[PDB]
């Protein structure tokens, strides 16, 4: 709500990784991972019938 | 009851060296004069698409004859108006064909030869001359056939 | 060879006939001989012109056949279509796949069709679904309020309308763009240089408008797609492609590009008072927004190109354009791209 970009599932994935790694993941990509993620049968019968 | 015209043709139509064989006279036909006034005053319908990439589309405007030889450019406009005028009546509203006469087309062909010969000097812009030569023989057929059409009709 | 006009050929024929032991003959207008000579000269001029055109076409065809460099095909037009219902849906509804969207105006009879399934959830008075133009051409760049028909539509639908014009469909690849890309390829034959890395980055169809900023023992490439994003798979593909073209023994890196937003607040003067309307304002806004997009990286916000582009729609109808705050060109950094921006039209 307080920022331009918002999402539930994408943010939840970051939280799950953040929780599992106890807030100290091996790489800083996890913090920026959320930011980069967010910015016929009827036809066939009719067609073949026309062809014949 | 008029077909809408292209935007490019509408824009085009609404406004020393000398050849020894044929020369111009800058004379306008009576029929051509009437069509010019109608387009100038009445807001004729126009098209929005420009799919047809022929005639003046990227050939009459792309060439530098507009800025280099404006007097020659005036001749091309006169031929287009005369060419458009004769095509207008036969396709629709043939009542305006009465004003046309033999001398109207005779002067037009002489103008076409003069501008055509001048364009022959330029090697890059022979594409315009390609259509003019084909159009040149079209007017001659009308010149040798127009008197019979009016009497027949 | 050298182009020969009708008059020179006719003069040469007349000179040859006079010098060919023939004094009785005359070349006055209206004579059969003069007409035949003129026809022959016109035939020869036609042959020369067609020969020159065939030479140009053969040069183009030989350049195409030479090497493995060829132009890419056109892109199908696509956009967003808005649906308005009489009342919010009480229950979930399923749109059958392949639903056809068309219009009724004679100028734009082109059809559209959906590629993926969509569902209309209940308590939703509107739904937006992407569409694609079946015909490959610029005809899909319809103006605002053109697509107003839907096939296999239920009675719940009240209206069909597209909020913005597509302005995405394109014809075949332009000659100038193909020539420029070929120049990039020819300049990129010598590997281990800026141009080689440039061509290696630009050869992928998806990426567009990359920039290279060489540094001391460090190479940075700010690659982005037409949408300004950089997915991981496309980034890895670009890195793998550049690996062959990458100079040996030096670091390479890529970190996408950062977007910037500026509000132009343009104002335009229109000669025709009657033609002024909301539709023209929306068209101008869409044109300016599209011009903001599809812009490469590391180029200043030039205003001259903007005014010449917007004025290209109609030289006579559009009189003049002026701006309030962005008169001076805005210098963009290597990692900055001018894509976003809110446009407000203030007609005088």
């Amino acid at each position: 709500t307080k920022y331009r970009f918002g999402n539930k599932t994408h943010a939840t994935t970051l939280l799950d990784e953040y929780i599992k790694y106890k807030g100290e993941p091996p790489n800083d990509e996890a913090f920026d991972k959320y930011l980069k993620a967010i910015e016929s049968p009827l036809v066939m019968f009719s067609r073949m019938l026309f062809n014949w | 009851n008029f077909i809408p015209q292209p935007q490019g043709l509408l824009r085009f139509l609404n406004t020393s060296f000398v050849s020894k064989f044929y020369t111009p006279q800058l004379q306008l036909s009576e029929l051509a004069k009437k069509v010019l006034t109608n387009i100038k005053t009445d807001d004729i319908p126009v098209l929005e698409r420009e799919f047809n990439d022929n005639t003046i589309i990227h050939k009459a405007n792309d060439t530098l004859l507009k800025v280099q030889a404006p007097r020659m450019y005036m001749i091309l406009q006169s031929i287009v108006l005369e060419a458009y005028a004769i095509v207008n009546c036969f396709v629709e509203n043939p009542s305006s064909l009465k004003y046309l006469t033999e001398e109207d087309v005779s002067i037009t062909r002489e103008n076409l030869n003069y501008v055509a010969d001048y364009l022959g000097n330029y090697d890059d812009y022979n594409s315009v001359v390609l259509d003019l030569r084909d159009l040149d023989l079209c007017f001659s057929a009308i010149e040798l056939q127009l008197p019979l059409i009016k009497k027949e009709a | 060879m050298k182009t020969r006009k009708l008059t020179n050929i006719l003069s040469k024929l007349i000179d040859k006939t006079m010098a060919g032991t023939s004094k009785i003959t005359d070349f006055t207008p209206g004579s059969a001989s003069r007409s035949l000579l003129e026809a022959v000269s016109l035939e020869i001029e036609q042959f020369y012109i067609l020969t020159k055109e065939n030479i140009d076409w053969g040069i183009q065809e030989g350049i195409i056949e030479a090497f493995d460099f060829q132009k890419r095909q056109s892109k199908r037009a696509y956009g967003d279509v808005t649906i308005q219902f009489y009342q919010p849906l009480d229950m979930r509804m399923y749109i059958p796949a392949g639903t056809t969207f068309t219009s009724t105006r004679q100028e734009y009879p082109q059809q559209f069709e959906t590629l993926v399934d969509y569902y209309a959830e209940p308590d939703s008075t509107e739904i937006v679904v992407e569409v694609y133009c079946k015909e490959t051409g610029v005809a899909g760049n319809v103006p605002e309020g053109t697509i107003n028909t839907i096939a296999s539509g239920s009675s719940l639908i009240r209206s069909v309308n597209n909020e913005y014009s597509f302005n995405t469909g394109t014809k075949e690849e332009s000659q100038e763009d193909f020539k420029r890309r070929f120049h990039s390829f020819v300049e990129s034959r010598g590997r281990a240089t800026n141009k080689s890395v440039r061509y290696g980055a630009l050869q992928i169809p998806d990426v567009e408008g990359v920039y290279v900023y060489e540094e001391t023992g460090h190479i940075t490439v700010f690659a982005h797609d037409r949408n300004g994003n950089l997915s991981d798979t496309l980034k890895e593909d670009i890195i793998d492609a550049l690996q062959d073209y990458r100079p040996s023994g030096i670091m390479l890196d890529v970190t996408g590009v950062e977007k910037e937003e500026v509000n132009v607040s343009a104002t335009v003067t229109i000669s025709n008072k009657s033609r002024i309307g909301d539709t023209l304002q929306k068209h101008i806004e869409s044109v300016i927004r599209s011009y903001l997009n599809n812009l490469k990286t590391s180029d200043d916000l030039i205003i001259t190109d903007l005014i010449q582009a917007i004025m290209n729609i109609d030289d006579v109808l559009i009189y003049d354009v002026s701006f309030d705050n962005l008169d001076e060109n805005i210098i963009v950094p290597p990692q900055g791209i001018i894509r976003a921006g809110e446009i407000k039209v203030e007609l005088k």
